RNA sequence: CGGUCCGGCCGGGAACUCAAAGGAGACUGCCAGUGAUAAACUGGAGGAAGGUGGGGAUGACGUCAAGUCAUCAUGGCCCUUACGACCAGGGCUACACACGUGCUACAAUGGCGCAUACAAAGAGAAGCGACCUCGCGAGAGCAAGCGGACCUCAUAAAGUGCGUCGUAGUCCGGAUUGGAGUCUGCAACUCGACUCCAUGAAGUCGGAAUCGCUAGUAAUCGUGGAUCAGAAUGCCACGGUG
């Protein structure tokens, strides 16, 4: 995509392991908890104030070559169009096309 | 013979039967001929006036028929009168539950018009 | 004394032991009745004891993995005539001729990229 | 629907409310906030919700009360 | 004590060198050793499109298998622990050890 | 097809008979690869059959299916324009398959409650003969016989 | 083979299934006949398999200025206080309509209720999550195990047996709408999925036309996966019956 959008998904993961990862984690579990405490929360209105992209579920996973949002795969990282590329010149290990 | 509901049900088995009110399915039903202890298998006729002026009490718990589809108009007409979105999908006839229009609202809309 | 058979069929696995004397069937600890309910599947596990000779002749205990009830029924057919080749040799002539010795090749055909299923194709439209 | 632990608002309509409930009623809250449960205290209030573009005055009736704020602005026209 | 070596890998003459090596290696400093007991061999399956825009049926069914070996050492001596420790494999084995 | 000459399967005899010809007829009548619950509905709408017509299981069955049998059928052929039904006299095995797919067409169409009752009602109006698997083997006899010219 | 809490569970066994490495096997090789003594063909034997045994991968020179500058790369043209860049809200989900591809139906080869059997192939650490406890249920609380032939997802469903419904828009069908919840998520109004109670449309096998399939195929029954916080009737794969 463009390089924008490829920033955009810097800038996204920078918070999400800076803050949630530590300090919403505490407050996913205050806001959850039934067996303590049932009116100070205060954190339902704490978590809010928590910039808008420290959630990881605002993160997409783009291709780490061509930041393509669309065909991603987990296991390499990549578009279907690049692990193919990568495929064929042997650059991914033990993987070759099937027959059964 | 006729239920406190201002109904008549018929000949079948029992459970079946009470399905046939306006706000009783099978749930409430097998809810009912429970706790006024008749098996469920068992018939209309073939049942004694003291055991259907014990189920009369029993649905005087749930709300049916003239007393539910009041309950059910005044809870629309709250949508209505009060314009949120759920009340402007009401009166127009359109699907309330966010499905599409673009094809098929056609339970919704009726049959079809050029 | 304990004569062996393997059989298959699809994906069942079954292993058959032939002890001399008398009429039993044992499948998996069960009675050939109880494990089988299913008429046809009962008369394809006893086919081979028609063509050769039994009554009341030899026993079986028999165990069977994986498949479903007509697989596993084969699969216990094909175990058997090996297992009485194994025992007397000489009847291969006659289960030969029904063909029972042919373990059956037959497996499902994979699904296949671009089909609903082995060899259904979509729906075509010509515009 | 939002389980039964919790329900929802922003602060900056939160506070913004709190300050024309204890002050005095007023000119409309402009908020963004479409996503937002109306609590008991609100109630009297004009609060003009952003549908998209325009934000739509809402009187807060008595009725309203657990709904959501962007029930009362539409966003799409349609004839 | 029982140590016991998972040895895994994508290639299937790469992993039973190594796997004779260790068996070799074992024996000639005095233990007896176990296996190497064939465990199943994850087959991995990846489908893609395969065109860069479009044409929804043309696609590329790609594998990786992964073979996986087992050996059980039940007789350690000092010396057997410290053969296996310091021998060095091919780059496409993945050694583990337990104990 | 056109090179492709062919030999043809083996179906298994029926477990309870011993009958070929009949486990042909639970194939026909199968649907959706329930075999079982075919066999059920046969095997049931015989003993109703055999009961109601003095005895013998096969051969209530073998009479009510000797009446379906066709014998002609026709075999539509173009010239150049209008077009020519052909009466052609038929093979030993397809009188069977027809015969017995009849039955069932006709089974299938009545307004009885179970299908091992529909089933046996037209197995015994077959071996009486009337009722709709005989009126499709009259309706074919005339078909041939109409166009007896042509062959 | 011994012993038993009747469980391969515990002594033990290395036979058997299975696992995954290494080999053997099928070549018109052998027999008969047909044929220009040819190539081959038709039949037979033995064989697990017979005439390319079944399935995949493998797509000649080229064809349509076919598709893709929005994966990527790139010649040229263009914008450069905007056609670049950041944010909140909305939209891509709109609905008089028309078409495509699917799913569910219209029912006794069936529906509902109670018991009971037989798979394969997969996935799992910001993960799969047992047991026990709470909840009608979706789920919740507590908490072993498992980087996994060990543990978890995970009771396969059609099937089978016993009961019940009686040809009815029905104990067929589940659309729609009301009420109350659950979970993921900063956030379910626009616009998520799932649960419970209620509601119970159309539909009684479809005009002209038209599609798929030659065998473990079609039909039908469930199971898993990728993508993914959540969101599969789609897609890719797996076995059952047949």
């Amino acid at each position: 995509a463009k390089q924008s959008m490829k920033a955009r998904e810097v800038k996204r993961v920078a918070l999400a392991d800076k803050y949630f990862a530590k300090r919403a984690e505490l407050k996913a579990i205050i806001s959850d908890v039934n067996a303590s405490d049932e009116d100070r929360w205060n954190a339902v209105l704490k978590l809010q104030t928590l910039p808008r992209d420290s959630s990881p579920s605002r993160q997409r996973n783009r291709c780490r070559q061509t930041g393509r949002p669309h065909g991603f795969l987990r296991k390499f990282g990549l578009s279907r169009i690049k692990v193919r590329e990568a495929a064929m010149r042997g650059e991914i290990p033990g993987l070759k096309k099937a027959s059964w | 013979a006729r239920i406190a509901g201002i109904n008549i049900p018929d000949h079948k088995h029992a459970v079946i039967a009470l399905t046939s009110i306006y706000g009783v399915g099978k749930t409430r039903s097998k809810a009912i001929l429970a706790a006024a202890g008749i098996a469920e298998d068992v018939k209309i006729s073939e049942l004694s006036e003291g055991q259907i002026d014990t189920l009369r009490d029993e649905v005087a718990k749930f709300v049916v028929e003239g007393d539910l589809r009041r309950e059910i108009s005044m809870s629309i007409k709250r949508l209505m009168d009060l314009g949120c979105y759920r009340g402007l999908r009401h009166r127009r006839g359109l699907p309330v539950r966010g499905q599409r229009t673009k094809t098929n609202a056609r339970t919704r809309k009726g049959p079809r018009k050029p | 004394n304990q004569y062996y058979g393997t059989g298959r069929r699809k994906s069942s696995a079954a292993r058959v032991f032939i002890k001399p004397g008398n009429g039993k069937i044992v499948i998996n600890q069960r009675s050939l009745e109880q494990y089988f309910g299913r008429e046809t599947a009962r008369m394809v596990v006893r086919q081979p004891l028609e063509l050769v000779d039994m009554v009341e002749k030899l026993d079986l205990y028999i165990t069977v993995k994986g498949g479903g009830i007509s697989g596993q029924a084969g699969a216990i057919r094909h175990g058997i005539t090996r297992a009485l080749m194994e025992y007397d040799e000489s009847l291969r002539s006659e289960l030969r001729k029904a063909g029972f010795v042919t373990r059956d090749a037959r497996q499902v055909e994979r699904k296949k990229v671009g089909l609903r299923k082995a060899r259904r194709r979509p729906q075509f439209s010509k515009r | 629907r939002s389980l039964k632990k919790g329900p929802f608002i922003d602060l900056h309509l939160l506070k913004k409310v709190e300050k024309a409930v204890e002050s005095g009623d007023k000119k409309p809250l402009r908020t963004w906030s479409r996503r937002s449960t109306i609590f008991p205290n609100m109630i009297g209030l004009t609060i003009a919700v952003h549908n998209g573009r325009q934000h739509v005055p809402v009187f807060v009736t008595d009725e309203m009360v657990g709904h959501k704020l962007g029930e009362f602005a539409p966003t799409r026209t349609y004839r | 004590q029982r140590i016991r070596i998972r040895l895994k890998a994508f290639d299937h003459r790469l992993i039973d060198q190594a796997t004779a090596e260790i068996v070799e290696t074992a024996k000639r400093t005095g233990a007896q050793v176990r296996g190497p007991i064939p465990l199943p061999t994850r087959k991995e399956r990846f489908t893609v499109l395969i065109s860069p825009h479009v044409n929804k049926d043309a696609r590329d069914q790609y594998e990786i298998r992964t073979h996986l070996r087992l050996v059980d050492i039940v007789e350690p001596t000092e010396k057997t622990v410290d053969a296996l420790m310091r021998l060095d494999l091919a780059a496409g084995v993945d050694v583990q050890i337990s104990l | 097809p056109r090179r492709r000459v062919i030999g043809q399967r083996k179906i298994l005899p029926d477990p309870k008979f011993g009958s070929e010809l009949l486990a042909k007829f639970v194939n026909i009548l199968m649907v959706d690869g329930k075999k079982s619950t075919a066999e059920s509905i046969v095997y049931s709408a015989l003993e109703t059959l055999a009961q109601r017509s003095g005895k013998s299981e096969l051969e209530a069955f073998e009479v009510a299916l000797e009446n379906v049998r066709p014998t002609v059928e026709v075999k539509s052929r173009r010239v150049g324009g209008s077009t020519y039904q052909v009466p052609v006299e038929v093979r030993p095995v397809r009188r069977n398959a027809l015969a017995m797919r009849w039955i069932v067409e006709a089974a299938r169409k009545r307004g009885d409650k179970s299908m091992a009752l529909r089933l046996a009602n037209e197995l015994s109006d077959a071996a009486e003969n009337k009722g709709t698997a005989v009126k499709k083997r009259e309706d074919v006899h005339r078909m041939a016989e109409a166009n007896k010219a042509f062959a």
